[PDB]
């Protein structure tokens, strides 16, 4: 009996100029058989425009959140209505990741969030809390497979071709969705049904797309 | 006299120890706080005992963080612990959510201290008297300019003009005219200047009193030396 | 009189002089009025006046979870105290029973909590009264606490500095709180309210908090800036 | 003089006057009564309102303790909460160290001595509030009653509140060999609108519980249409 | 990894790259190495991220407290010292972490070295990382104090540059942080690749 | 309860601590004992109780640690007590350990002046926290160490000490004080201080004809080292000479005796 | 353990505790520290040469540190402990940051420890003032003065203990700023004089300068003390 | 927990809660006890409160070990704890020793209790006085330990109400080459002349330590001497 169990699924975050398209897979599956096809619990809205998105351990991201929605609480009382900012919420969450250093949370961590100024900003963590703010991300199982891809399509390096304009909404939505669809394909414990969340300024929105039940 | 405990209540509700306390206040140095929508001012008499004494070393004015200052009144003794109380909860809220306290948080902050009193110990150590210090906090968060008071009681109040230690009570005669809501940084240094100059026994000096201003764009915190006081004075 | 020195010493008339003292403390904060409806509860709680330019502003209405609320009246200074307690615990428990704390479980954490403070000898009472508003699966819920630690389940309640006033009113209207709706609600506890004001004295936005609290309403607090609806239009008719 | 100031003291005649000054306190509060029936307990408690707007259902004294047993607390609200708090702590321990609903006496004499561990010490100030236990364990019915002195009895019928003489004039004239709690909850009821002075105190209620045979041996409210009107 | 940074006549240099390698994955190729601690310590980040992180915002922490109590900027021998205190107190809980503060204080440039066992050492050439080794080869024959500032910036890029295409645990982008008397200035920033065909053309 | 709280550590209203007033008061009336700082040796000289005839003496094994009223702290430090008697023991116990502590910590003897600040720091301790009634003792510790030789501190029951060179604490003792600065120069033998310590001490009670068994004497000099094996421990340098703290008997005190009592009746001819 | 309050506010708003201290130390012994250009003094009453005290010497300026001195006024107990406190601070402090305390985080540390005990449960106020001289690593000569009350203050020419208030106002006009190390050492010892009685074997006096403190021996006393009563009979005879 | 003390000096000096405590130690029986160049003899007096007291449990001469008595004289209930604390001393040397205990260090260690109650917190001053007998490797002992926790090694002494009069007794009829069976004769004599009635073998209890060990006399054998005297 070892304190430590890995979940697989996949998550992957797209920022852009005002919104951030979050996405993750939505399938738990346990020592060698499949608990769920409807698991929601990766993807947690904090505030209105952060959320964060974990893979690993499930028990151990359910812990997380918990700990993580009970701060914002506190911060939000303490001072007098002010919801936190992206930023905030992701040194806070660095800050926690690494009390528990000795007997670490087994979860690989994505602080998906709008900025001030209105640009959209990805965070990504290790299981202790070394975080880098980014542009993209993916983390799970399925890492190796999208993060390439997308490294090719949005940095555009490698190609002697003036850069595209800059992607909107819609591309990138259905980029990830090309990402979800060729990973679901390759990776035997990813892909039952992924959640995307379109964050903008005028709220969130809300999608579902379906993969292979393989 | 220790007839009535430190937890005693009076007749009329109020606690016996935190009514000798803010008793306490009326005898120590006047102080100031002005909010503006350019900024906020706070100043303040040294009165120093003696002509001998270096007197940059009893600044009234303590600075909490770069853009919270902090003025104090009544006894300076215990208002140095406030101080470090908040400088550390200031630099904890920054280590922790990356980004500048709140002032409305920091005074929380030292008035979570100043509760802490009692006598009998037990689990926790407790202070066996409140502080007999009613602090001024000032600062600069995204709320704009904001000027928060604290009492011995535990008691946080956000204001727009105040006045503490003793000639607090003609100071409050001279606030309820002579300022509206949307004056000029300049307006508010000639009326606590004068304020000061009003209520003060000694002659106001460049080297006498301590000012302090923290601007709204800038966002910092500018502590005055005395030639801009001067230079305030020739207005 | 020598048998108000402590908290632990019983009068021969079997009086606690120090709690009757911490009730003091209650009769003279600001005036604060509740009002329990059929599905929403509305407080309306009398903040301080500004000296003719200037606002002084201190909070004494508080959220302690999405369904709860409590208005404090007498030293801030303990409600504080209360308040920082029963978001923990409300805390604590929408954590295990991932739910909101039901409001005949939390007015006995209150008193529960006050009691433990008013039998021994290094304590003092909280001189601090709170009027609870909530929402959970029975409906809603405006309990009020008093320093000696009872809880007492109200129907409408009114307590502050002359507070005898907006009962003697409330005891007219409160049979038919049932049927009044939001805004009848609000009408009825901001005429309440404005009959323990000084006399010449009337309500509008700068010295008013009116928080709600109902079915499909989380608990909001209103301020200055949206008071107006219930605010702007309010006439003292006698 | 002093030498009624702490619980720690005997007067010159071996008196505890703090205890008897907290015994005082109950003297002078709401009235109740119960019997204990040879097939049930039964108490009733006034319930003196202060207040025409409180709802129905607030401030009442007569607490839970087990599936089986309850207490009414005569006196001060707050010191009963707490006694009612320590009585469930002990009521739960039964259940959870040793299989088995706390027998009726054990929890009279349990109560008992945590109301006394209040009045040895110079700290602490006795508990201002009177309790009635009724429990029906596998014992049979059982009423006892517990004073701030810490001092537990068992009864038959006993008469607590500040109308206490004539209340329990009262309860001399019961029979409680062959009296029945299907005609006590109507006898008790009554008992306590005639002894209840109504120019003092405007508002006033009997909330009245039982414990026997037809309620599953557990210790509920009396259903509402069960209390006579007056 | 690699991190240098050198002392000489004008101050102290700090040159870093930007890769962070799980073993043989690169997870990012943008992770910012110098930690500026204030406007007057530089920390550099080697070792675990995660901790070299935690504790070096922890020291800037200590060192804005000092400067608010006593009104006065903290040394680096002081602040250098508060970093092996913490690490070595820390020496069974298996720490990672090897970090270099320079600074300007009031005793001219100093520059030290603080392990992840409690080692603390003060010497005017530095390089720490898996690619240090190819560092101290190209670093230790051109070395000398009379360089011009922008002679020895040219010799921290060009021996990172060197670390970077040997090793295959560093690389990416290539930054030079100068530290004088006034604070400190971020040099250049430039990518590993546009510097080899401007050191290598043809 | 609090009301009947004493409040021993209190500042009145003159800056005086009662208690601690009250306990110099209380060692006032303790038994005098007087020391003299020679060149080559200590004397302490007290006076005990009168002896009832029924007092025994515990048949103790090498006398030459615990008098009636002197005791050994160390090899080389000796001390004596005055005032409330029982109390002593739990300092001079305290004083013993902190005297080994140091020992087996550094390995050397502890100096008189180290000892008599580790000692005294427990006397002020009491005169500020707990709320108990302060040590009502005073000390007079002698000793010798290679700092400075033959020291000899005195003792407050309120944590000061001071070093003197012939004090005196007890009855009268502003008497002794008054003889002690009127005859003591430098230039003062070992035997000679004894001569100057029981004429004030007879002086003190008021004795003609000094006796023998209301008297003690303690002397702390110099003698040849002992147990010098310095085979067993070839790098460890003894000293040739060590101190020892040594109480004096009636076979020995005699002696010098009847010269105190012959230069008593030497200056006594000579007053008219 | 005990800890019940102590120091508790007056009817009045005064802490009787802390102003019975600040009496315990106007019955003590004076000590006057003045602030020159490169050197600062301090001079104390040295209550008496009894013709018992031990022929070997004992100093009544304690040091603190390497390069901070400090002479208290009033209970000499608690002067002591917390003499003591104060030099275990400095080496703390110089194990944790390798570098050496200044004067002024001394001064605030025991001043943290008298108003701390000022607020704690069954302990009284320490009876102690103290001037606290010394020199930064950068010269810089800093002079500080604390009360039982726990307020800190830097001054340029500061005495305490009895008749404190006469020395001061006395000595506040006749101090030259900038005075040299041989104005000081008369300066110190003019003021002082003022207070204590003519007897010349009663003043203690300490020079410190950077990386210096010697104490000032009797015949080096002696040749100013003569100087000094003579500027004063001379100020009389003026005054006459 | 009344953490502060009890007992405070006085404007003269004196800790007079010790005198209170000191008189109140010298009012309960009176015990005395007498030495011998072989051994030490105690002697109480069990004065029975009625007829119906069993005067066989209670106990006035206490052993502390195989070499040590005890006997007391004032509050009986004090002195129980003095005994449990002194039992424990005793047994916790042999512990770690392996030797009987010498008596001096046993009188130092209880003679350590007494001054710790008179100078801790929230406690008032025990209210007996010990007359503590035995053997060590020196000689024989017998010390009188005291409230205000000092002691003496006396010779021949007597505690209790009728004290003054029961030394002044011992001073004349005592003898430095005394033997054993003169000491318990001139004990039960002196108990005798200040007994308000006539002893019985259980009216007083006797200890006699001899040579080894501390042996109560039983009540034949104290009878033995009872009508020999
Ligand atoms: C003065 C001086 N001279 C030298 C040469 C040094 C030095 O080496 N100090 C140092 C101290 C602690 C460390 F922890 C490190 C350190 N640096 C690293 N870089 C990269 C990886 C790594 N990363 C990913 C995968 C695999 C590996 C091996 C691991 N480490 N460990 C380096 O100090």
């Amino acid at each position: 009996w070892s304190p430590y169990q890995d979940n697989g699924g996949t998550t992957a975050a797209i920022a852009g100029k005002d919104f951030v398209i979050l996405a993750g897979d939505t399938r738990l599956n346990g020592d060698f058989c499949l608990h769920s096809r409807h698991d929601q619990s990766k993807i947690f809205q904090l505030t209105p425009y952060t959320y964060m998105a974990s893979n690993g351990m499930q028990a151990d991201r359910l812990q997380l959140q918990q700990m993580l929605k009970y701060r914002v609480k506190w911060y939000k009382y303490n001072n007098g209505g002010k919801v936190p900012s992206t930023k905030a919420i992701a040194q806070l969450m660095s800050t926690m990741l690494y009390h528990r250093r000795f007997f670490p949370y087994y979860t690989f961590n994505m602080v998906v969030g709008l900025d001030e100024e209105g640009h959209g900003v990805c965070y990504s963590y290790d299981a202790v809390g070394s975080t880098e703010p980014f542009l993209y991300g993916t983390r799970g199982s399925a890492a190796s497979f999208v993060e390439p891809l997308l490294d090719c399509l949005i940095n555009r390096q490698h190609m002697t071709s003036q850069a595209p304009p800059e992607m909107t909404k819609e591309e990138t939505l259905a980029m990830l969705k090309n990402a979800f669809t060729g990973a679901a394909e390759r990776d035997i414990y990813t892909g039952d049904s992924v959640s995307f969340f379109i964050i903008t300024k005028d709220g969130v929105q809300q999608e579902s797309f379906e993969l292979r039940k393989d | 006299e220790y007839d009535r405990g430190v937890n005693t209540f009076s007749p009329e509700g109020r606690i016996f120890q935190i009514e000798y306390a803010v008793e306490a206040i009326k005898l120590g140095s006047t102080s100031l706080g002005i909010r503006t929508p350019e900024g906020v001012v706070l100043a303040a008499e040294k009165r120093v005992p003696s002509t001998l004494v270096v007197p940059s070393s009893m600044s009234k004015i303590m600075e909490v963080d770069s853009h919270i200052a902090a003025v104090m009144s009544g006894m300076v003794a215990d208002a140095r612990i406030l101080v470090e109380h908040a400088r550390v909860e200031s630099q904890n809220h920054r280590f922790t959510y990356n980004e500048p306290m709140s002032v409305e948080s920091c005074t929380l902050a030292t008035c979570d201290l100043s509760i802490q009193f009692g006598e009998s110990g037990g689990r926790r150590k407790l202070m066996s008297r409140p502080f007999g210090v009613s602090l001024l906090i000032a600062g600069v968060d995204e709320k704009g300019p904001q000027l928060w008071q604290t009492d011995p009681s535990g008691t946080h109040t956000r204001y727009d003009a105040q006045a503490i230690g003793g000639g607090a009570e003609a100071a409050q005669s001279v606030f309820t005219e002579r300022y509206h809501r949307n004056m000029t940084l300049e307006e508010g240094e000639t009326l606590a200047v004068d304020i000061l100059k009003q209520v003060m026994e000694d002659q106001l000096s460049p080297e006498n009193i301590e000012v302090a201003v923290v601007r709204a764009d800038d966002g910092k915190l500018h502590m005055y030396t005395p030639t801009e006081i001067k230079a305030i004075m020739s207005r | 009189n020598e048998y108000d020195s402590d908290i632990t010493t019983w009068s021969p008339t079997g009086r606690l002089f120090q709690i009757e003292y911490a009730n003091e403390a209650v009769n003279n904060g600001s005036a604060t009025v509740g009002v329990k409806g059929k599905n929403f509860v509305v407080l309306a709680a009398l903040k301080r006046s500004p000296v003719a330019e200037l606002s002084s502003y201190q909070e004494k209405v508080f959220e302690i979870d999405e369904h709860v609320g409590m208005s404090i009246s007498g030293l801030v200074a303990d409600g504080r105290v209360l308040a920082r307690y029963l978001r923990t615990e409300c805390m604590n428990y929408r954590y295990m029973y991932s739910n909101g704390m039901p409001m005949n479980q939390m007015a006995d954490m209150i008193g529960e909590k006050h009691q433990r403070h008013i039998q021994c000898s290094g304590k003092r009472p909280f001189g601090v009264g709170l009027l609870l508003a909530g929402y959970d699966r029975q409906g809603p819920h405006l309990y009020q606490t008093v320093p000696s630690g009872d809880v007492y389940d109200y129907k409408a309640t009114a307590m502050g500095v002359r507070s005898q006033a907006s009962r003697t009113y409330l005891e007219r209207h409160f049979e038919h709180f049932s049927d009044c709706t939001l805004d009848e609600l609000v009408t009825h506890a901001l005429k309440a309210l404005a009959s323990a004001t000084s006399e010449g004295i009337e309500l509008n936005v700068k010295n008013t908090t009116i928080a709600i609290v109902g079915k499909d309403t989380p608990f909001t607090i209103f301020e200055e800036e949206s008071a107006r609806k219930y605010l702007d239009g309010f006439k003292m008719r006698p | 003089s002093g030498h009624d100031q702490s619980t720690d003291v005997f007067s010159a005649e071996g008196r505890v006057f703090q205890v008897e000054y907290a015994g005082k306190a109950v003297d002078n509060s709401s009235t109740a009564v119960a019997a204990c029936c040879k097939d049930g307990v039964v108490v009733a408690v006034e319930k003196v309102h202060t207040s025409r707007m409180l709802e129905k259902g607030s401030n009442n004294r007569i607490h839970a303790v087990d599936r089986q047993a309850g207490i009414c607390i005569c006196g001060l609200l707050p010191d009963g909460r707490a006694i009612v708090s320590r009585a469930r702590q002990e009521a739960e321990n039964s259940r959870d160290i040793f299989a088995t609903p706390i027998r009726g006496s054990v929890l009279a004499n349990r109560v008992g001595e945590f109301m006394h561990a209040y009045t040895t010490h110079f700290a602490y100030r006795p508990f201002g509030c009177s309790a009635i236990i009724a429990s029906y364990a596998d014992d049979g019915p059982q009423l006892f009653v517990s004073d701030p002195s810490g001092t537990v009895a068992g009864y038959y019928g006993v008469a607590l509140g500040k109308a206490k003489t004539v209340a329990k004039s009262e309860l001399e004239k019961l029979d409680f060999s062959s009296l029945t709690c299907d005609e006590a909850v109507g006898k008790l009821a009554s008992i306590l609108h005639e002894v209840h002075d109504k120019q003092k105190d405007k508002l006033y209620e009997v909330e009245v519980a039982w414990v026997c045979d037809k309620s599953d041996r557990k210790f509920v409210h009396v259903p509402a249409d069960m209390v006579p009107a007056e | 990894t690699t991190t240098l940074a050198f002392r000489f006549n004008g101050g102290i240099i700090v040159a870093v790259d930007s890769r962070a390698s799980t073993g043989q994955y690169i997870a990012s190729q943008t992770v910012m190495k110098v930690l500026e601690i204030n406007d007057y310590l530089l920390g550099t980040l080697a070792g675990g991220a995660a901790d070299c992180q935690y504790w070096e915002r922890v020291l800037g922490m200590e060192c804005r407290l000092w400067e608010l109590r006593n009104g006065s900027r903290i040394t680096v021998a002081a602040a250098s010292k508060i970093l092996a205190n913490i690490t070595y107190a820390y020496r069974n809980h298996g720490l990672s972490m090897g970090t270099m503060v320079a600074g300007w204080d009031q005793f001219g440039p100093s520059l030290y070295y603080v392990d992840d066992k409690g080692s603390r050492v003060k010497q005017d050439l530095f390089s720490v990382g898996s690619g240090s080794i190819y560092a101290y080869g190209v670093l230790d024959t051109g070395y000398r104090k009379d360089l011009s500032v922008e002679d020895a910036c040219d010799l921290a890029r060009r021996s990172i540059f060197h670390a970077t295409y040997r090793d295959g645990a560093s690389g990416g982008i290539v930054t030079v942080y100068h530290v004088h008397e006034k604070g400190w200035t971020k040099i250049s920033r430039d990518d590993q690749t546009k510097l080899y065909h401007r050191y290598f053309p043809s | 309860s609090h009301r009947y709280d004493s409040r021993t550590t209190t500042f009145s209203p003159e800056g005086r601590l009662y208690q601690v007033e009250y306990a110099v008061e209380a060692i006032q009336q303790a038994g005098t004992v007087i020391g003299v700082c020679t060149k080559d040796g200590v004397v302490l000289a007290g006076e005990k109780m009168v002896p009832h005839p029924l007092f025994d003496s515990e048949s103790m094994q090498d006398k030459n640690t615990s008098g009636e009223k002197m005791y050994k702290i160390a090899e080389h430090i000796g001390c004596s007590v005055a005032g409330v008697t029982s109390d002593a023991y739990a300092l001079l116990n305290y004083a013993r350990l902190s005297a080994l502590r140091h020992q087996y910590t550094f390995q050397e003897p502890m100096a008189i002046e180290d000892l008599c600040r580790i000692l005294c720091d427990e006397k002020q301790l009491y005169t500020q926290y707990g709320g108990v009634r302060p040590y009502g003792v005073s000390f007079l510790l002698v000793g010798w160490d290679r700092y400075y030789g033959y020291q000899l501190y005195s003792t407050e029951p309120s944590g000061d000490y001071s070093a003197w060179s012939a004090y005196a604490i007890g009855q009268n003792d502003q008497v002794a004080h008054a003889l002690l600065k009127k005859d003591w120069h430098e230039s003062m033998t070992l035997e000679d201080g004894m001569l100057l310590a029981l004429r004030v001490l007879g002086k003190t009670m008021d004795t003609a004809k000094i006796d023998l068994d209301r008297v003690e004497v303690a002397v702390m000099r110099k003698v040849p080292a002992s147990n010098i094996d310095q085979l067993l421990d070839p790098f460890k340098h003894h000293p040739k000479t060590t101190p020892r703290f040594q109480i004096l008997t009636r076979s020995e005190l005699k002696p010098h005796a009847e010269r105190a009592d012959q230069a008593r009746e030497a200056e006594e001819k000579a007053e008219a | 353990s005990y800890d019940r309050a102590i120091t508790v506010f007056s009817p009045d708003g005064h802490l009787f505790q802390v102003e019975y201290a600040q009496e315990a130390v106007k019955k003590g012994l004076a000590a006057v520290g003045v602030l020159g250009s490169d050197s600062v003094v301090i001079a104390v009453e040295k209550k008496s040469a009894v013709k018992l005290q031990d022929s070997r010497t004992i100093r009544k300026i304690y040091k603190v540190d390497a390069n901070i001195y400090l002479a208290f006024a009033g209970l000499s107990a608690d002067a002591r402990v917390l003499i003591n406190k104060a030099q275990l601070e400095c080496q703390r402090f110089s194990l944790n940051y390798e570098d050496t305390m200044d004067v002024d985080m001394l001064v605030r540390y025991v001043a943290g420890v008298q108003q701390k005990s000022t607020q704690s449960g069954g302990s009284r106020p320490f009876g102690v003032a103290t001037v606290i001289g010394g020199f930064n690593e950068d010269g810089k000569p800093h002079l500080w003065k604390t009360d039982p009350s726990g307020m800190c203050s830097a001054w340029r020419a500061v005495a305490i203990g009895r008749h404190d208030q006469t020395v001061i106002e006395y000595m506040e006009k006749s101090y030259k700023d900038g005075m040299s190390r041989d104005e000081c050492v008369h300066f110190a010892i003019k003021s002082l004089l003022e207070v204590v009685e003519s007897g010349s074997r009663n003043i203690e006096l300490l020079v410190l300068q950077y990386k210096e403190a010697r104490y000032l021996t009797e015949e080096e006393l002696q040749k100013f003390v003569v100087e000094v009563e003579k500027e004063r009979e001379e100020e009389a005879a003026a005054k006459k | 927990e009344a953490f502060y003390g009890l007992t405070t000096f006085s404007p003269s000096g004196k800790l007079i809660q010790i005198e209170y405590a000191t008189t109140a130690a010298g009012k309960g029986t009176t015990a005395l006890g007498v030495k011998a160049t072989d051994g030490v003899v105690i002697a109480a007096k069990k004065k029975a409160p009625s007829t119906l007291v069993d005067a066989s449990s209670i106990q006035k001469v206490f052993v502390l070990d195989e070499h040590v008595g005890c006997t007391y004289s004032g509050m009986g209930p004090d002195c129980r704890v003095l005994i449990d604390s002194a039992r424990k001393n005793c047994q916790q040397y042999k512990l770690m020793y392996n030797e009987p205990i010498p008596i001096s260090q046993l009188v130092r260690k209880i003679s350590a209790i007494y001054q710790e109650f008179t100078q801790s917190g929230g406690v008032r001053p025990f209210g007996c006085s010990l007359l503590v007998a035995g053997v060590d490797a020196n000689g024989y002992h017998l010390y009188q330990v005291d409230p205000s926790g000092t002691f003496w090694a006396w010779k021949a002494t007597a505690i209790g109400t009728g004290s003054p009069d029961a030394k002044a007794f011992l001073e004349k009829r005592y003898t430095v080459d005394m033997e054993l069976e003169d000491a318990v004769h001139t004990a039960l004599l002196t108990l005798k002349e200040g007994f308000d009635g006539q002893m019985t073998s259980e009216n007083t209890q006797v200890g006699r330590v001899v040579e080894n060990r501390f042996e109560i006399l039983s009540v034949d054998q104290l009878r033995d001497y009872l009508d020999q005297i």
